[PDB]
Order: structure tokens, then C-alpha cells, then sequence
């Protein structure tokens, strides 16, 4: 999941499981998901469980 | 000197009451009074006000029950206009009307009591069902205006927040989908701000999807515990009541003292000009309109039934006094009194929703979460199932079982 | 058929009276037009409504078009009203009768020429792009229509991939005299290169004054401000500094006959399109006597197309709440010699400026590479 | 004076004048916003009477 322009416009939407979370479609991502700054501004990351 | 004031009402009785009431505080510059009746077919209406009051030397106009043209015309020339009956939230537009100074606060104000209840009963989660013409847009705006407060620099405490704001349509036939998508959220606090039909076809819709059982909460507005809001009302509801009431002759007397407390401030002889008689082209206007208004809306104590009658930073009645109301399945019965900063509940039975005499928490934390994953071989294997419907068993190297879902 | 009227109150414009007969094109769309014209001296409300309400009946007129020159504050409201009490379409096109009422009665059909405040915000952003300023603030009074401004800014600031920035968004209070030093206080904080502002012209005088006090008027502070601050485009007050930029929409664009051209084009294009598929010709409606709303059905059917119309290549399609969708705007720019200069024009959701580089009132060089 | 005063953008500031000049200048500094927090000031005795 990542941000991308759509509609030949500047509207920013996500993809895949991250988008399925932010859209409330999911509730928790129990999966191998990394930790970065760009996702940290819309989501709550637990402490890391694998370095 | 000679000063005139007019009014367009529907009762000939108050017409005499107004002259009597100004004649009372007259003794405490001759200040005279005028009045004019009311008529239907509002087209003809503005063909009355100009020739009946601008012909005089008016310095205000009083109106009561209908949003007729008397808002626009006398607003042209910028002559302050004083309101009695109606309080739709549209008249707060400084830009649309430079005319109304009003007496009955507007619906959109009644969302300050609500933000109080959410601190005298400690509910920090809500569901909001606004309407969609204008009033809701306003009510929601003024409510969000408060909930954005309490920003923590009391001393590391928890504060309220909105959860979902459904916006149905003012003309609706089948509306259950919004209700269906409402119960899915956690809370059980509902704030329904809408009109008569706009609540009849919600009350008749939330009891049949069982949204009014125990643990539930409803705060409504005066138009929602009114008339046809009893044919389907949710027993255990909570509604509000202001102690001014819809009485025409209640505070016309109160209004008089507001211009009275102002003519002696207008006799400052800085620059005064008469309001021009006739309705035939005194094109530009300045009756000290801005100035005379700036006078009026600055702490004029209305000689009236309510104390410390002030004027808010916009021009509507400030510091009213409400009385918390409640229903027990048939009889709308007082349970409290709201007074500015005074939140004061009475002593009687609050049959909460469902008839359970608890003080339910506005919260129901869910259990059945939903999880999302992606095929990834070291972490998340993906294998088809067995034909029967389960999938195959397995033991590890040490022979211990392996947990599949 | 449907009548079509015009009213030219106050402003002698007796060149255009020969121009209303620019309508020799209606045969190409062929709904039987009926054009009646009238002018008037400067007048009062009663004269307006009384001279108005009979014109429908006396010649079977269903629709009018307004134009005058006066204080654009309130003259519109009477039109907005009369719109409601017959269900008649009124296309106000000129100074005075053309001023953007924010919101109005939903049951009324009445439209204006002029950009709503969101379009003005978008134009401001297009400019800040074109000349690549990127760090801007917002100063605001309590005057109505400000929430829409700041929200329409914050919206398009979040989607765009461009590296937009932002700073403090002040909400001042011009209510009491005591807050004046408080105004100074809340004004001290700002430290931005560029600044936007939303107020009314008197508030602007006041604020540019206090800005001169706290040193917020000179060079180092570019300013952009919508039209509703620039009044008539020649009575410049003394406080407005040089180079003050503002969107606008004026006559230097086109002439009173040009706008009257477009306006005597729309109401004879659309009340031909509504009679292109259906076969229900609107009837010449009733007097200004009693609230007869029997034929209210087609009034809604009149909105079904009066929003969307293109002509002569150009499009005059509308929005819903009563202002045109694609508004032809320009920019002005206060000179050093106290005059508003037409320094660029915006159209087609695009800009066509006049300068490749921005002038100023030295530490700015122009260097060359290969 | 206001004009020449606008230019400054420093964290700390020193000043040399007499007490009346100090009244005047702190006044105009309050005008152009040069008196609050963000502006520490140091000044010799000949200003403190």
C-alpha cells in the first residue's frame, strides 16, 4: 500500500491493506508490515516485533 | 423631540400593550409608538411596511408570527429591526441581513446545553444525525465549534470527540441505511437535530431496528419533542425547554426598554439625522445606522421579565435560561433547569431509555475484530483447504500440532 | 410564448439600447421570443417592485435580466426575494445587482455573474504556484463566509503533490475597542513571507493601519486579498500599500453590452432546450397579487437546464446555488502611483500572465548559464 | 525612527541612550512589536535612573 495520484488529478489515495484499514474496511493489520514515517501519519504502530 | 417606532403583529391586543408599555417607562424627548396589522400573500407585504412606517420617523420595527419581507426592505436604509417570534438560524448572517436584533435565541444555540450534559454525566462519545437544509449545517457547525475546545495546553484528562456525522436528506422516504450503518459503531449516544417529519420518520425507524433499548441515549431539540414528535417518541427521551416560551406579549415590554435605554445615549448630539419620510428615492442612507446600532447592541438592560438582557457579539439574545425536560413514555415532565452557566437538574424520576434506572455508559467496546493479511511465505503461509471444508491437520518436527484458521 | 424582459435602472447607458437587438440569432433555436426593455432614474425599493411586478402580465413576459450601478450590498436581496414569490428566473448582470449572496432561499431561482469565494481561493493558489511562493499565512476577521475560505484552502492544500506549506491562521475580533491592543497582540506573532487576508474594506483600512503600526506593511510582506476588499476600482484608500494584489472581475474585461449579450443569449437558449424534448411550453404566469404556485412543477423543470448551457463555443454553464461555473476572471495590481493595473487574466482553469518575472518596489540578481 | 527601527531581527539587543530616549524608544518599540518576549534587552546604568 502507498499513496498515488488518481483521476488524472492530485487527489491522494492509498492501496491494498493500508487503504483497507484507513477506509475502516479492516481493523488491524496482523501481517509483515514495515514501519516508516509516511505511514505513521495516519495509523498507529505497535512496538516492533521483529527487527 | 418626536420619535416613532412601529410593529407588524397579528394581535390587536398587544398593539395597545406596546403603547402602554412604552408609556410606562416614558416617565422614568417624546418617544411615540406606531403599529400595523399583518396580512397574507407576502407579495403585498412589503407594499405595506414602507408606506406605513418609513412615512413616520421610525428608529426600529417589531415583527412577529413569519419570515416575511420585513427583513429585507427596512434592512435597506439600514434601520435596525427587532425580532420577536421566529428563530431559525438563518438570521444570524451579518451579511445577509443587517436588520435583525432578536429576542428568542436561535435553534443552533441550543447546542450549548448539550456540551454541558457531556460533562455532568461524563459521556465522551457521540453519534450525530444532522439535517441537510441549513439549520443542521449551522447546528453541527456550532457544536463542532465547542468540541474542538479543551485542547490541553484539565491537567491531562480525557475529552469528548465526534465519531460519525450522518447527513440524511430533508425530504426522505426510506432512511434505514443510515441507521443500519450507525449501530455498527460503538457508542449509544444519539443527537437528532431536525424538523417534525424529519424526526417522525426517525423515531418510527429506530425502535423497529431496536436502536432504543437499554444503554441508549437521546438528546433532542425543541422542534423534536413537539407536536408530531409524540406519535413515535422514544420513551426515555431527553429534550429541552427554555423559560421564555413562545408568548408574544411576554417581552414586547422588555424590548421597549432597550430603545429607551438608548435614546438618552443617542442624545449625544455628535451627528444625528432623521429617518427620511416617503419611499421614493432617498437613495443613499445613513441614520447613524452603524452608530445607532453600535449603541443598541452594547449593554442595554431590557426592562423585562428576564434579568440582565444583553446582546451577544452578533445580535441575538444572550444568557437565556433553559429547563431540562424529559419523558416517561407519555408525559413530558421537567427534570431540571438550565441557566447560563447554571446546569441545574430537578428532583424527579429519570426513567432512562429502556426503563432501566441506571445511568448507562455511552460505550460498548466491540469484540469480533476483523484482520487483514497478505501471502508471505516465512510469515503467513497460504494453502488450500481439504475438500470436506476444514483443512488438513499437521504435526511439526517434534510432532506438536500446528494452529490453522 | 415565453416573454423576456430587461431593466436598466439608474445608469444612463443609451448606447446599449441599440444593442439589445443583437438577438437576431434566436431563429437558430426557435422559441418565440418577446423582448421588452425599460430604463429608470435612480430610485427606491417600492419603485423597483411596483415597476417590476406588472411587466410579466402586461406583455406576457416570463423572465427578466437586471443591471444598474449602485451599492451592491442590498439591491440584490430584493431581487432574490421577488425570485421566490413567482418562480421566475432573474439573471442579475451588472454592478449593484451582481453581488454574490452566499446562501439564499432554496426554493428560489436567481443567478449572478461573479466568482464565489472558493474560486477566488483557487485562483490565489494558482498564482502562488506560477510565481512559486510556497509559505503563506491567513489572517481573518469574523466576517461571514470565512469558514468556507479557510476550508477551501486547507482542502486543496492536502491533496496536491506540490510541496505546499502553511503557517498560523489567525481569527481576530473587531468587536470592542478594548481588543484593539489585543488585535495588536494577536498580530505580533506572524513571521511569514507571503500573507493572505479576508475582511471588508473598512476592516482592511483598520488592519493595514495597525499593520503599519507593528511593521507589517512594507516590503518583505506581499499581500493577496479577494475582490470584496477592493471596492470601486478607483477610490483607493491611503493605507493600501503598493503592489497589493487582488483577483477581480471588472468592465476592463468587457462592456455592458457584452454582458447584456450573454444574458440575452442564455434565456433564449435554455428556454428553447427545455422545449427540445418535452412538449410543455411554460405559460405566461400570473400577477403579483396572490401566491398561486399551481404551475410550480415546471419551475423545477426550468432549473433542469438553466444550469448547463454553452453558446458561441463559450460555456455559460452554472453551479447550483446561483453563480456561473466557469467565471472569466482577471487580476489587478496596485501601482506605485495609486492605480489598479490589469496584470494578467485567468481562464480555462489556466493562467495567461503578462510578466515572466515579478517586479518589485538591490539583492535580486539575474544570472546566465548555458 | 519607526522606519529605521523596522529592520532589526535579532534575538538579543543592546541599547544606548538616556532615560527619556529610553521611554520614547521602548514606546515606539511597543508600536513596531519590539518589546515582548523574544527580545531580551541590556542597557547600561545611565538609563536606569
Amino acid at each position: 500500500g502507498t499513496q498515488e495520484r488518481v483521476q488524472n488529478s492530485n487527489k491522494k489515495e492509498w492501496n491494498g491493506m493500508m487503504g483497507e484499514l484507513l477506509s475502516g474496511q479492516a481493523d488491524m493489520i496482523v501481517a509483515p508490515l514495515t514501519i516508516n514515517n509516511e505511514r505513521a501519519q495516519y495509523i498507529e504502530f505497535s512496538k516492533p516485533f521483529k527487527y | 423631540k418626536i420619535v416613532n417606532i412601529g410593529a407588524v403583529l397579528s394581535t390587536r391586543k398587544h398593539e395597545q400593550m406596546f403603547r402602554e408599555a412604552v408609556n410606562q417607562a416614558n416617565k422614568r424627548i417624546q418617544l411615540q409608538a406606531t403599529s400595523v396589522t399583518h396580512k397574507p400573500n407576502a407579495i403585498q407585504m412589503a407594499l405595506s411596511v414602507c408606506e406605513d412606517l418609513i412615512s413616520s420617523q421610525v428608529y426600529a420595527i417589531l415583527v412577529s408570527h413569519t419570515p416575511t419581507p420585513v427583513s429585507y426592505t427596512a434592512g435597506f436604509y439600514r434601520i435596525p429591526v427587532l425580532g420577536l417570534t421566529t428563530r431559525m438560524s438563518i438570521y444570524s448572517d451579518k451579511s445577509i441581513h443587517l436588520s435583525f436584533l432578536r429576542t428568542v435565541p436561535p435553534y443552533s444555540h441550543q447546542s450549548s446545553v448539550w456540551f454541558e450534559m457531556m460533562r455532568v454525566y461524563n459521556w465522551n462519545h457521540i453519534i450525530l444525525l444532522v439535517s441537510d437544509d441549513h439549520e443542521g449545517r449551522a447546528a453541527q457547525k456550532r457544536l463542532e465549534t465547542l468540541l474542538e475546545e479543551r485542547e490541553s495546553k484539565y491537567d491531562n484528562k480525557r475529552g469528548p470527540k465526534a465519531e460519525k456525522v450522518l447527513q440524511f436528506d430533508p425530504g426522505t422516504k426510506n432512511v434505514t441505511a443510515l441507521l443500519m450503518e450507525a449501530r455498527e459503531l460503538e457508542a449509544r449516544v444519539i443527537i437528532l437535530s431536525a424538523s417534525e417529519d424529519d424526526a417522525a420518520t426517525v423515531y418510527r425507524a429506530a425502535a423497529m431496528l431496536d436502536m432504543t433499548g437499554s444503554g441508549y441515549v437521546w438528546l433532542v431539540g425543541e422542534r423534536e419533542i413537539s407536536g408530531n414528535a409524540l406519535r413515535y417518541a422514544p420513551d426515555g427521551i431527553i429534550g429541552l425547554q427554555l423559560i421564555n416560551g413562545k408568548n408574544e406579549s411576554a417581552h414586547i415590554s422588555d424590548a421597549v426598554g432597550v430603545v429607551a435605554q438608548a435614546v438618552h445615549e443617542l442624545l449625544e448630539k455628535e451627528n444625528i439625522t432623521d429617518p427620511p419620510r416617503g419611499c421614493v428615492g432617498n437613495t443613499n442612507i445613513w441614520k447613524t445606522g452603524p452608530l445607532f446600532k453600535r449603541v443598541l447592541m452594547s449593554s442595554k438592560y431590557a426592562d423585562g421579565v428576564t434579568g440582565r438582557v444583553e446582546f451577544n457579539e452578533d445580535g441575538d439574545r444572550k444568557f437565556a435560561q433553559y429547563s431540562i425536560m424529559n419523558l416517561q413514555n407519555r408525559k413530558l415532565v421537567q427534570v431540571g433547569i438550565y441557566n447560563g452557566t447554571h446546569v441545574i437538574p430537578n428532583d424527579r424520576k429519570i426513567i432512562w431509555p429502556g426503563g432501566e434506572t441506571e445511568k448507562p455508559r455511552g460505550y460498548q467496546m466491540s469484540t469480533r475484530l476483523k484482520i487483514v493479511t497478505i501471502h508471505q511465505e516465512p510469515f503467513v503461509y497460504v494453502k488450500p483447504t481439504m475438500s470436506d471444508g476444514t483443512c488438513k491437520e499437521e504435526f511439526t518436527v517434534n510432532g506438536d500440532p500446528v494452529k490453522k484458521v | 410564448s415565453i416573454g423576456i424582459a430587461v431593466i436598466l435602472v439608474g445608469t444612463s447607458d443609451e448606447v446599449a439600447i441599440k444593442d439589445a437587438h443583437e438577438k437576431d440569432d434566436f431563429h437558430h433555436l426557435s422559441v418565440v421570443p418577446r423582448v421588452e426593455l425599460v430604463a429608470m432614474n435612480e430610485t427606491d425599493p417600492k419603485s423597483i417592485i411596483t415597476r417590476i411586478c406588472d411587466l410579466m402580465s402586461d406583455r406576457k413576459i416570463q423572465g427578466v435580466v437586471f443591471a444598474d450601478d449602485t451599492d451592491q450590498e442590498a439591491i440584490a436581496q430584493i431581487l432574490d426575494f421577488i425570485s421566490a414569490q413567482t418562480l421566475t428566473p432573474i439573471l442579475g448582470i451588472h454592478g449593484g445587482s451582481s453581488m454574490i449572496m452566499a446562501d439564499k432561499d432554496e426554493s428560489s431561482m436567481f443567478f449572478q455573474f461573479g466568482p464565489s469565494i472558493e474560486q477566488q481561493a483557487s485562483v490565489m493558489l494558482n498564482i502562488m504556484e506560477e510565481y512559486d511562493w510556497y509559505i503563506f499565512s491567513i489572517v481573518t476577521t469574523y466576517f461571514p463566509g470565512y469558514q468556507d475560505f479557510v476550508n477551501k484552502i486547507r482542502s486543496t492544500i492536502e491533496n496536491s503533490f506540490v510541496g505546499w506549506e502553511l503557517e498560523e491562521v489567525l481569527l481576530l475580533d473587531m468587536s470592542l475597542d478594548d481588543g484593539d491592543s489585543k488585535i495588536q497582540n494577536q498580530l505580533k506573532k506572524l513571521q511569514s513571507p507571503i500573507i493572505l487576508l479576508y475582511c471588508t474594506k473598512e476592516e482592511a483600512t483598520y488592519i493595514f493601519e495597525v499593520a503599519n503600526s507593528v511593521g507589517l506593511t512594507g516590503y518583505g510582506y506581499t499581500w493577496i486579498v479577494p475582490s470584496l476588499v477592493a471596492g470601486d476600482t478607483d477610490t483607493v484608500p491611503s493605507e493600501f500599500p503598493t503592489g497589493l494584489i487582488s483577483v477581480s472581475y471588472d468592465e476592463w474585461d468587457y462592456g455592458l453590452p457584452a454582458r447584456v449579450r450573454d444574458g440575452i443569449a442564455i434565456i433564449t437558449t435554455a428556454a428553447s432546450d427545455m422545449l427540445s424534448e418535452h412538449s410543455f411550453i411554460p405559460e405566461p404566469k400570473s400577477s403579483c397579487y396572490n401566491t398561486h404556485e399551481k404551475r410550480i412543477y415546471q419551475s423545477n423543470m426550468l432549473n433542469r437546464y438553466l444550469i448547463n448551457v454553452t453558446f458561441e463555443g463559450r460555456d455559460l454553464s452554472f453551479s447550483e446555488d446561483g453563480y456561473q461555473m466557469h467565471p472569466k476572471l482577471v487580476i489587478i495590481l496596485l501601482n506605485k502611483e495609486r492605480k489598479w493595473e490589469r496584470v494578467g487574466k485567468w481562464k480555462d482553469k489556466s493562467l495567461q500572465m503578462k510578466y515572466y518575472v515579478w517586479p518589485r518596489m538591490d539583492d535580486h540578481l539575474s544570472i546566465v548559464t548555458l
